[PDB]
Parts: C-alpha cells; sequence; structure tokens
C-alpha cells in the first residue's frame, strides 16, 4: 500500500504535469520522509491507546475479582 | 495501523497541492486500502486526527483562519522531519507563524538582508525559531542544516557552516517562506524541504468564508452548529475522566467483604454521558438536515464571495491601479457581517442572510470603485451582476447570450449573408444577421420588415429606455431575462447606448441605487475615520492635471488635526519624510507625502517600514501620487486606492 500511495503521487504529479499546471518533483527522500512519519505517528498512537487498553485489561481483571468477592 | 498510513501518506505528500487533489489523493489512498481490507475508519477526519483541542483553540487564538486547508497545513506544520517551506501569496501564514511562535521569540529575515547571516547563527547558539519571507534567491548555506549534516563530537552538536563551525541548538527551527505563488524551485530544493502551500483557491476561500458567516452571523446557531464540535469536547472528557474516576474508586483495596457498594450507580451516569456524546453524535447525523443546512443556506453567501473576490484578484489585467488583496476583501466582508448598521434591528435569520449578501455586492461595489477609473465603473458592476445573476436560483444561467453578448465580432459574415434591409446602415445589418443566429432571435428579420415604429425609436434620443418587443419565447421572461435580451438589441442596434443600457441592466440587477453613492463625492472624513487600518497607507492616486491635497487638507483642517505636508523631491524630502513618520507614529498626528510617484525604490522601502511599524489608532498616511506604472505594486497591494 505505502509503494502504491508513491506510485500514485508520481501519476498525480504526471497528470498535473500534462494539465499544464505547476508541478514540484517526488524525490524517494519524500518517501523515506513518510515512512518515518508513519513509524512515529504509529508509535505514538499505539502507546497512548494500548496504555489506556492496558488500564482497560488491568480493570477487567479487577472486576473478575469483584466477581470472586461476590462470589465467596 | 491504517489510520496511521493515511495519516503519514497526507503529512508527507499533498503539501503542494489544492484542496481538490489532496481530497483526490486521499480517495484514492482510501479506495486502495479499501479493496486490500487494511482496516481504516472512515468517519474520521485528517483535521482532527492529528490536532487536539488545545492546541486547535491555541491555533484560532494564533489568529488560524477556519479553512480546513490551513488546518491542515497547521498540523503539517507543527510536525514534519524536514524544514517546511510556505508559500503564502496571501499573507496569512506569516503572521500566523509570528503569532504561534512569539513566545519563543521569532526573529524574522530576508534573504536579501545582508545580516541574514548573523540572524542565522543567532538563531542556532540561541536555539531560536527562525522565518525567512523570501527564499526565491535562495543562499545554499542552509544546504547542510537542510540536510541536518550533525557532526556528535564530544558532547557538541556541530554544525558546518562555510569555514565555521557553529553549535547546534535541539529547540532551532527555520522556516521558508515565499511571497511568489508562482516560482519555480530546482529539484535539490523539493528534495531537501517540504511544502506547505497557503494558496487561497476557489475552494479554499469558500470554505473559509462559510466558516466565517457560520461564527459572526448566527453565533448562538454558531454553537448550534459546534454541538458537533462539543460532542467530543468537554463533553466526552466528561464521560472518559468519569470512567477514570469509576477505577480510581473501583477497588481501593477497602471494605473489604462488604455488601455495600452503591459506587455502581455511578456507572448509570457513565452511561448517561456516553449517551450523551453518541446522542450528538446523531445531532450529527441529524445535521442531515441541520448543520448541513446552516451550511446549503450560506454555500450561495460563500461561493459569491469567492467569485468577487476572484474577479478582484483578476481586476489587475485591465489596470496595473486596480492590486487588491486577500486583508482588503477580508476587511470588506467583516466590515459587512460586523459594524453594519443594516442589521441592528433585523433578527430574522433567512432575511439576515439576504440583507447580508445585499450589503456585500453593495460595500464590495463602493469599496473598489473608490480606487477604479469612472469609465471602468460600470465593467465592475456588471461583473457584480453577473455573479448575483449567477448565484439565484430562479433565473436561467443564459450563458448563450451572455457569451454572444460578449464574442458577437468574432463570428465571420459574407456579402451575401447581409439581406440589405431598408432603414439600417451596412454595420447594422451584419449585427442583425449576427444576433438574428440565437434561437430566440431567428425571426427577427421579419419584425424588422413589419414593424413602422422601428424608424422613429432607432433615431430617437435614448431607444435603451423603450426598447420594443422583438424577441419571441413561447412563455413570459423574467425581468432580468427581459433585460439582458434589449441589451442584446441596444448592442446589435444603438452601441452608442451600450453604456446607459448597462446602466440599466445593472440597475435591474442589483438596484436601482447602486451606483448612486458613486455620483456624491468621497466622505474622506468617514473613510480615514473607521474601515481602515492606521497601519494601512492612504493612496490618492490622481491623473495628470490634477491634485488630492486640497480634499485631504480640508479633512484634516475640518478634522482639527495637525498634519504635516512634505514633497518628494531629493535626499532631504526623505530624511523629512522619515522624521515626520517616526514622529506621527508615535504622536498619532496625521502626514501627507506628496508626488511619491517620484521614487519607486524609496516606496518600496517605506512601504517594508510600514509593514513592520507598529502606528497609533490615530495615524493615518497619505501618499498623494501620480498615476504612472513606476510604482511598485506591493505599495498598491498594501494601501486603500483612491483615484
Amino acid at each position: 500500500s505505502c509503494v502504491f500511495v508513491h506510485q500514485t503521487l508520481h501519476q498525480a504529479n504526471a497528470r498535473l504535469a500534462k494539465r499544464g499546471g505547476r508541478t514540484m518533483a517526488i524525490t524517494p527522500r519524500h518517501y523515506l520522509d513518510f515512512i518515518n512519519h508513519y513509524a512515529n505517528l504509529f508509535h505514538e498512537k499505539r502507546s497512548e491507546l494500548e496504555e489506556q487498553q492496558m488500564h482497560l485489561n488491568v480493570g477487567l481483571r479487577k472486576i473478575k475479582e469483584t466477581v470472586d468477592q461476590v462470589e465467596e | 495501523a491504517g489510520d496511521c498510513l493515511l495519516s503519514a501518506a497526507f503529512i508527507a505528500y499533498a503539501g503542494y497541492f489544492d484542496q481538490q487533489m489532496r481530497q483526490n489523493l486521499f480517495t484514492t489512498w482510501s479506495h486502495h486500502l479499501q479493496q486490500a481490507n487494511i482496516q481504516f475508519r472512515t468517519d474520521i477526519a485528517r483535521t482532527e486526527y492529528l490536532s487536539n483541542a488545545d492546541e486547535r483553540l491555541r491555533w484560532q487564538a494564533s489568529s488560524l483562519p477556519a479553512d480546513d486547508l490551513c488546518t491542515e497545513n497547521a498540523i503539517m506544520l507543527k510536525r514534519f522531519n524536514r524544514y517546511p517551506l510556505i508559500i503564502d501569496p496571501s499573507g496569512q501564514a506569516t503572521e500566523f507563524i509570528m503569532n504561534e511562535y512569539k513566545d519563543r521569540k521569532i526573529t524574522r529575515t530576508s534573504f536579501l538582508d545582508d545580516a541574514f547571516r548573523k540572524n542565522l547563527e543567532s538563531a542556532l547558539r540561541f536555539g531560536n525559531p527562525l522565518l525567512v519571507q523570501d527564499v526565491e534567491s535562495y543562499d545554499p548555506v542552509l544546504n547542510p542544516v537542510l540536510n541536518r549534516e550533525v557532526r556528535r563530537t564530544g558532547g557538541r552538536v556541530l554544525i558546518t557552516l562555510g569555514d565555521q563551525d557553529i553549535d547546534l541548538s535541539p529547540s532551532f527551527v527555520i522556516f521558508l517562506s515565499t511571497r511568489d505563488p508562482t516560482v519555480e524551485f530546482p529539484p535539490d530544493l523539493c528534495s531537501r524541504v517540504t511544502f506547505v502551500n497557503f494558496t487561497v483557491t476557489r475552494s479554499s476561500l469558500q470554505s473559509q468564508c462559510l466558516n466565517e458567516v457560520l461564527k459572526a452571523e448566527r453565533p448562538d446557531v454558531d454553537e448550534k452548529r459546534s454541538d458537533l464540535l462539543k460532542l467530543q469536547g468537554e463533553f466526552q472528557l466528561r464521560l472518559r475522566q468519569l470512567e477514570k474516576s469509576l477505577l480510581q474508586a473501583l477497588n481501593e483495596v477497602k471494605g473489604r467483604i462488604l455488601d455495600d457498594d452503591t459506587i455502581i450507580t455511578t456507572l448509570e451516569n457513565l452511561k448517561r454521558e456516553a449517551a450523551e456524546v453518541t446522542r450528538k453524535v446523531e445531532e450529527t447525523d441529524i445535521v442531515m438536515q441541520e448543520v448541513e443546512t446552516v451550511s446549503q443556506q450560506y454555500l450561495p453567501l460563500s461561493t459569491a464571495c469567492s467569485s468577487i473576490y476572484f474577479t478582484m484578484e483578476s481586476l489587475k489585467q485591465i489596470h496595473f491601479l486596480y492590486q487588491y488583496s486577500l486583508q482588503f476583501f477580508l476587511d470588506i466582508y467583516h466590515n459587512v457581517l460586523y459594524e453594519n448598521p443594516n442589521l441592528k434591528g433585523v433578527t430574522d435569520h433567512t432575511q439576515r442572510l439576504s440583507i447580508i449578501t445585499k450589503d456585500l455586492f453593495q460595500v464590495a461595489f463602493n469599496r473598489v470603485a473608490r480606487g477604479m477609473l469612472h469609465q471602468d465603473h460600470i465593467t465592475f458592476a456588471m461583473l457584480l451582476a453577473r455573479i448575483k445573476l449567477k448565484g439565484t436560483v430562479g433565473e436561467p444561467t443564459y450563458d448563450a447570450e451572455f457569451q454572444h453578448f460578449l464574442r458577437g465580432n468574432e463570428i465571420v459574415l459574407s456579402a451575401g449573408s447581409t439581406p440589405r434591409i431598408q432603414g439600417l446602415t451596412v454595420e447594422q445589418a451584419e449585427a442583425v444577421v449576427r444576433l438574428s443566429c440565437l434561437p430566440a432571435f431567428k425571426d427577427l428579420i421579419a419584425k424588422v420588415q413589419a414593424d413602422e415604429q422601428f424608424g422613429i425609436w432607432l433615431d430617437s434620443s435614448s431607444p435603451e429606455q423603450t426598447v420594443p418587443y422583438l424577441w419571441s419565447e413561447e412563455t413570459p421572461a423574467t425581468p432580468i431575462g427581459q433585460a439582458i435580451h434589449r441589451l442584446l438589441l441596444i448592442q446589435a442596434f444603438r452601441p452608442d447606448r451600450l453604456l446607459a443600457m448597462a446602466h440599466m441592466f445593472v440597475s435591474t440587477n442589483l438596484g436601482e441605487s447602486f451606483m448612486s453613492i458613486m455620483e456624491q463625492p468621497l466622505d474622506l472624513t468617514h473613510i480615514v475615520g473607521t474601515e481602515v487600518k492606521p497601519n494601512t497607507p492612504v493612496l490618492m492616486c490622481s491623473v495628470p492635471g490634477y491634485d488630492a491635497s486640497g480634499h485631504v487638507e480640508d479633512l484634516a483642517a475640518e478634522q482639527n488635526t495637525q498634519i504635516t505636508s512634505i514633497a518628494i523631491g531629493s535626499a532631504e524630502g526623505f530624511n523629512q519624510a522619515d522624521k515626520a513618520i517616526n514622529t506621527a507614529v508615535k504622536s498619532g498626528r496625521w502626514v501627507m507625502l506628496k508626488n511619491v510617484h517620484l521614487a519607486p525604490g524609496w516606496l518600496m522601502q517605506l512601504e517594508k517600514k510600514l509593514h513592520s511599524l507598529q502606528p497609533h489608532a490615530c495615524f493615518r498616511l497619505f501618499l498623494t501620487m501620480e498615476i504612472n506604472p513606476k510604482v511598485p505594486v506591493n505599495l498598491l497591494r498594501a494601501g486603500r486606492i483612491f483615484v
């Protein structure tokens, strides 16, 4: 999918050039920047969401503990 | 995973393309992800995924335009790997950056400035955000820092600049900006830096004006629209923090083996808060006719605003003196929505929209025409009339009629094509046979032959007032349709009355008193009192053989304001003008510059100085000038024109 994203950016640049509008070259440095941004965003969002998920799972284990409490 | 992929793809790419191209790229990526079943959430928006409420509110306080393109640009500006290159023909990005980074005491610098290197090394040493307003004359000393060539020697981060080594600070960020949106860059530049386009396209200004009218007019129902903004705001925050407080009280390892645990009832409040968030989402579903309707009722208004402003830009083609910027049209918009006496006693909302659009057209014309030659007033009036005709939904679009009215002369005829109609000249006969090509004018020649009142009407002083009925249409026509048909008839028949009949057509379109302000002399006292900023100078561009000093002198005397009048003749005039303006910036008195057309470069320098200066509210700078092309375009764009 990432490769396809780069290829469609190249195709869009070519189409814009054919139409006659102003276009700027897309370098593989752009692909490197895209991959780096993907890594950073994935890390940050995964960290936050999974911290909340771990809190929720600890809460669920405590819910099972309360189930055992009502059991005895 | 898929959402982050799309977010990063939009962040790294799509930084130069306009709104339509960005949407096309996003749609293509989303379609491809759907084909491969990479699960990506669709209800969320790119402007919301990467932004926080506090950051968005700070941007709003930092004067960020409400356009979603500008929000995306701010998002890209916040998070980046390569230093951005901002393209802001409007000029809003520079002020947005300055307000956003005012806390970090960002310093302005120009490439043309010789102290650029000193400012750069000062920024690296201290770690200050730096902005360069012009990069077209690129200086390649930034190639190492753009490449981030960093050498980690000891505990030092060291940068090699020219033949010198400078320590780097992590807090240092360099911002590159270009005023020209039409400049081309070498491939190394686009390889090394990322683009943040701020060009105000039709969609961009359309959305900006839509959001502005939503906020300004309809304000408590702007909060009804912002029910969507608050559904996940101060609303869902209570839900989430209530859940976390319930977790805090869930097992405090206290009261073990106790049948008393009412804390469960707080989950009822949790359910109520979650239901509040979900039902406000269902209010956003009711936006199938709630907020989409609050938007589409003003959609004609915003479309007319975009058309008006792009007519205002493209007006520079017909004359070099017709230079208008975004800020001028935005001041027009604010003066229409705010400080408008016409809506003081008006509360009905549809009628408020109607009077708002009427006053928008009126104020736009009355502000543009003041700096427009009298021979061109009818041109802009007709342009606004066409815009309003397109905007209103009841009338036909009239593309064929206007197209013929503008391009009749390009139609080629023949000697035999003219039937030599009695009572009509050869050119008149060519006009008749040419305009008969229209389906509504196919039987026109028969009407020429049959009619007998043609002789008096054709030779009358004002045929446009009593144009006879010749065009044949199966159904009764609108008054606007009759007006345009008679306009075509006048153009083909008595072209000498074309201007007068154009006046009548504009009157029928935009009201009989649309030009009634023009006949009266300029109310200089009101224009210089309000509606003009002290920073913006007043340009009085008079044609040869006329001076504007008398009117401004009368204005100053009647306002009992001490005004210093100096002439631009030599370096002594330059020094006197500089001293007078420097005194008047702080004192607040008026200062006049006479015949400023003599020094174009000094005028450019004065414009640059005026931009940096902070005039007092009472400060007013009048620049009486001759209308010659030597005057820099930037001053005309940065000042109010009065011909």
